[PDB]
RNA sequence: AGAACCUUACCAAAUCUUGACAUCCUUUGACAACUCUAGAGAUAGAGCCUUCCCCUUCGGGGGACAAAGUGACAGGUGGUGCAUGGUUGUCGUCAGCUCGUGUCGUGAGAUGUUGGGUUAAGUCCCGCAACGAGCGCAACCCUUAAGCUUAGUUGCCAUCAUUAAGUUGGGCACUCUAAGUUGACUGCCGGUGACAAACCGGAGGAAGGUGGGGAUGACGUCAAAUCAUCAUGCCCCUUAUGAUUUGGGCUACACACGUGCUACAAUGGACAAUACAAAGGGCAGCGAAACCGCGAGGUCAAGCAAAUCCCAUAAAGUUGUUCUCAGUUCGGAUUGUAGUCUGCAACUCGACUACAUGAAGCUGGAAUCGCUAGUAAUCGUAGAUCAGCAUGCUACGGUGAAUACGU
């Protein structure tokens, strides 16, 4: 029931990069997730260089939402998430659009989703919007 | 100069109970004997289904265990050698006496 | 493939050691999966126990995309109706 | 469904005979996953005409057999059977308030 | 599951291994030689009724020891049997012999024994359960913890299949010290075959 | 059947290989072993008769 | 001077800890914990045992070991550390065992049984 | 849990009939090797050497024999898993299932086994015409996590000196190694609780709530499965429904079902350097080094029934270089060419090596499957089955997360 808690980051002395890392961690192949994503804070600090948590923290900030739904006959309930569950479903899309962009680098996607995101843009801010579209819209009925 | 043995049988207290049985009387008429130096004592598996003409995935497992002993005794004499050759008994053990 | 190398079953060899001096015949029998074609062979028939019946062959020149084991696969129309 | 017949020589005729019966289901709904038929020759010497049938369904299915003196009396008899075993399933019918 | 015999569930721990020797991997020759032993032993079955022999292979020497409930019959008066089959048996196992017969006490209480008892009475054309019923009966007198026996096939030379079985005292089988003697045996007259499955409890 | 296969592997060969080892006790060919020479289920039964050691068992 | 010493015992993965007063500073098998164990960026972790006991430090170390992987090869280091800091002072037991690393995880891997295969995944059920 | 022959049950032909083979009765006998002829072999035709070996007083007895007779017989993979035994899946590792005694009731039947709490559980406790007992769960056993002891080689090197190398000296101190120890039992405490049953929490402890898994699978249902494991009731056959040989076939394909394997790529492909396991096999088998070779393999031969020697070197990974998003160095089927091993024999029907050729295929539609932590997922390793041969099975490890609100 308890939810196998991940130490310290390693890296910066953040925490997030390794329940991040583990998320870009396929295969069960560690090093090559890890590569990549220090990488990815190679190049987002390089671009409109800035420390890591600017980007970071103000993009999941502009995407990890607060309301989120579920079903139950079926009437869509709006409901308040466990802060677990928000900063779980941030870095889900986070990684789970990374890829969606379609494209070739290891990083610039990631970066670029990061970039995006500090600025409110990017389909993971869609997320947040069209989630609490959701909220809101489905307080009537369910609530 | 010393004398050395190797035992194999199915059972781990008559073996070594045995190991004392040679010891005693070799340690009588001798001394200097290594002690009962244990071995890893491997295994083995056989795996046969529950079946006759079907039914594979539901099966059973077996094996074989393989105890060695390695005993060792120094300033040879003859009196020693008639203490290996005089009490192995139960008969399981495998006694190789060498040298 | 073989241990350097071609071979025969040394009695089939043995018979047409016997057909093939003199004037040939243009008729063999035989049971053949164990032996195969080279140049001695040559100018005579065979006729190899498919597993039901034998069938004729005649040695032809290059038969040398060919063997004698087989010249009509014994699954025999098709197995299959396409 | 693997039409085999056990001491019985599935013919054309037999093949014939029984999807078509299974079309009439079309009813409800078909929808057509899969469907098996098990016939069988058990002698006691009076000695049969086995008949087990299976149907998987929408996210469930139902089985159907019966014996009877022949084959088509066995198709025949099991018809009604496996129908009354799918019908009816559902609505149910809506709440809560609150 | 569904069931097995405990013993193969009991071995390892609370019994010796039904037949001995020298641990080389010389066991087709020296497994199939100790079979054809056991083999023979069904010509003394019909005279002997014994429960079992456990063989010993000394260096260079055979031990068997018999667990008869007739001694006298098989050393005979004066042993004009036992040296015929040493001979007999050495005939066939190219090897000597140091037969000691080792004798049943307490004495017709085994599993075995009892076991094709109850199939010779009812190979003799008897209603079976009355057998179990003296069985049980002198079991429980001989003092035993507990038994049940049961039985399969064709009862009373009649139509299909059938069962039954009488349990009567505590059995305790489930656990892993109960050292207890399964057993079974095979018997017809004229109507297929109806074996037998007894079970006991004496002692841990 | 196997009545006279029973001899087939213990005939003589023309050469080698065209053999098998069998059961002795049952006469089952396949699903054998060169440890023993016994089939699948004689092994079965003769494990719980414990009367090779034999060990059987569940320590994996 | 004098050096402490203890076992350690992990995923098959087995370690000596020598601990010895010093800088504070590794050749495992007589070579460097960095490059030997890929990657890796991890060894903070490694130096937690000093972050919360004599904290800041330092000990020098040295260690045999053989067995298993890095994962547990790397994480068969503490045990035999923190059991060699009980032996050098029972008193950061309470600093310790309130955070861990003295206690030797008992769990490690599994047997098989009928159902798996090269991946290990139990078989489907029969759709359609 | 290994179909080229064998296997093979199926088919062709060549074949035999007390027979393939077994016992009995009769006649003998140590039981037949090497070739020749034919045969495809089976096998014959012969030559030929199997040649009473233990006992024998002259003979016989006898282990074992020849071919023949001998009638029983042999044999049946011929049928009947609904004639059966045996063996095994199943719901279900669910938490239930019965009885002796007594009561009740016309009677079937109920009581116990019900009501309250509680546990994962008929677990316990309370109350109760019920009381007691059984099978069942737990427990008992195996493995695993901690320590203590016992002992030190082939195992370890802590102090050392030392070798390329624990190689040598030495030590068993350490790890390791196999057997008896101590340990975890709500046991200690605190609380909640009909004070009891219990439950929540806390301390320590290596391990707190049957530590984890393994074994064990109640009564029983499925007329479940198997006459082809073995045995067997009954029926049937018997110059064949039996048995011998060479070849085929059991694998054919317009297709479909299941199950697995491999691709659809830059989280990557090609290439160079480098770190890490567990388990287990080996007698004439494991074949070290060296040597040959594009490699499969071929030569040689040290060692070794194994804590040793060898098998056998781990892959993922790490370090870099390049490829720079193509149906591409993706891709890896296809077909041919030239070869290695085994086998008497790789054509129907063995695997593998070198060269070329490069199919479809860009994550799969509706629908649908598994999994709660070292789990999934992924990458390796050995073992059996074996002359040869596993995208399979079993076992071993390496790496290694997301989710679990609530019902």
């Amino acid at each position: 029931v308890p939810k196998r808690d991940v130490l310290p980051d390693p890296i910066h002395n953040s925490k997030l990069v390794t329940k991040l890392i583990n998320k870009i961690m396929l295969d069960g192949k560690r090093g090559t997730a890890q590569r990549i994503l220090y990488s990815a804070f190679d190049l987002v600090e390089q671009r409109s260089g800035r420390d890591a948590l600017e980007v970071f923290e103000e993009a999941i900030n502009n995407i990890m939402p607060v309301l989120e739904v579920k079903a139950r006959s079926n009437y869509q309930v709006p409901v308040e998430v466990r802060p677990e569950r928000r900063t779980t479903l941030g870095l889900r899309w986070l990684v789970n659009y990374a890829r969606l962009r379609g494209e070739k680098t290891m990083e610039d996607r990631l970066a670029n989703e990061i970039l995006d995101a500090a600025n409110n843009t990017g389909g993971a801010v869609k997320k947040r919007e069209d989630t609490h579209k959701m909220a809101e819209a489905n307080k009537a009925f369910a609530h | 100069q010393k004398i050395r043995i190797r035992l194999k049988a199915y059972d781990h207290r008559v073996i070594d109970q045995s190991a004392e049985k040679i010891v005693e009387t070799a340690k009588r008429s001798g001394a200097d004997v290594s002690g009962p130096i244990p071995l890893p004592t491997e295994k083995s598996v056989y795996t046969i289904i529950r079946a006759v003409h079907m039914y594979k995935d539901s099966r059973e497992q077996f094996e074989q265990r393989t105890h060695k002993r390695l005993i060792d005794i120094v300033n040879p004499t003859p009196k020693t050698v008639d203490a290996l050759m005089g009490l192995n008994l139960p008969s399981g053990v495998d006694i190789e006496i060498k040298l | 493939s073989i241990k350097k190398g071609p071979f025969v079953d040394e009695h089939l060899m043995k018979k047409v050691e016997a057909q093939e001096g003199s004037e040939k015949k243009q008729v063999i029998k035989t049971w053949s999966r164990r032996s195969t074609i080279f140049p001695n062979f040559i100018g005579h028939t065979f006729a190899v126990y498919d597993g039901r019946k034998h069938v004729p062959v005649y040695v032809t020149e290059d038969m040398v995309g060919h063997k004698l084991g087989e010249f009509a696969p014994t699954r025999t129309f098709k197995g299959h109706v396409a | 469904f693997e039409i085999h017949g056990d001491n019985l020589t599935i013919t054309d005729a037999i093949r014939n005979y029984i999807e078509e019966k299974i079309g009439k289901l079309e009813r409800y709904f078909n929808d057509v996953p899969n469907a098996v038929a098990h016939v069988k020759v058990k002698t006691y010497s009076n000695s049969a005409t086995k008949i087990e049938v299976t149907i998987p369904l929408k996210n469930v299915t139902l089985r159907a057999e019966e014996r009877n003196d022949d084959l088509y009396a066995g198709i025949d008899l099991i018809n009604n059977k496996l129908e009354r075993q799918v019908r009816k399933y559902k609505t149910r019918i809506n709440r809560k308030s609150r | 599951g569904q069931k097995i015999n405990p013993i193969g569930l009991r071995v390892g721990i609370i019994r010796d291994w039904e037949a001995k020797w020298y641990a080389e991997k010389d066991f087709a020759s020296l497994l199939h030689e100790d079979l054809k032993i056991r083999k023979f032993i069904d010509n003394e079955l019909k005279e002997a009724s014994v429960s079992h022999v456990e063989i010993e292979r000394a260096a260079n020497r055979i031990n068997i020891a018999i667990h008869t409930g007739k001694p006298g019959m098989v050393i005979g008066k004066g042993g004009s049997e036992i040296e015929k089959l040493r001979n007999k048996l050495n005939a066939l196992t190219d090897k000597k012999v140091h037969i000691n017969v080792i004798e049943i006490k307490k004495v017709d209480l085994d599993a075995r024994l009892v076991a094709e008892n109850i199939a010779r009475q009812l190979e003799n054309r008897a209603s079976f359960r009355r057998v179990q019923k003296q069985a049980i009966t002198r079991a429980m007198k001989l003092g035993a913890k507990g038994i049940k026996t049961q039985v399969s096939g064709r009862l009373g030379g009649a139509d299909i299949a059938r069962a039954e079985q009488y349990s009567e005292g505590t059995v305790p089988l489930h656990t892993l010290r109960a050292d207890i003697d399964y057993a079974h045996a095979e018997a017809d007259t004229t109507y297929g075959k109806l074996g037998v499955k007894v079970w006991i409890y004496r002692g841990e | 059947a196997k009545t006279s296969m029973v001899a087939k592997q213990q005939k003589k060969q023309k050469y080698a290989v065209r053999e098998y080892t069998r059961c002795e006790r049952c006469g089952r060919p396949h699903s054998v072993y060169r440890k023993f020479k016994l089939c699948r289920i004689c092994f079965r039964e003769l494990a719980y008769k414990g009367q090779i050691p034999g060990v059987r068992k569940a320590s994996w | 001077q004098v050096e402490y010493r203890g076992t350690g015992r992990r995923k098959n993965s087995v370690a000596r800890v020598r601990l010895v007063p010093g800088e504070g500073n590794i050749t495992v098998n007589n070579r460097d914990v960095r490059e030997y164990l890929p990657f890796e960026s991890l060894i903070l972790d490694l130096n937690q045992p000093f972050d919360v006991t004599e904290t800041k430090g330092n000990y020098d170390v040295l260690v045999n070991v053989h067995g298993g992987g890095f994962t547990g090869q790397a994480q068969a280091i503490r045990h035999g550390i923190a059991r060699a800091l009980l032996e050098a002072d029972p008193e950061y037991r309470g600093s310790l065992k309130r955070a861990g690393l003295l206690t030797r995880d008992p769990r490690m891997k599994e047997r098989k049984k009928p159902g798996l295969k090269a991946a290990r995944r139990s078989p489907q059920f029969s759709k359609r």
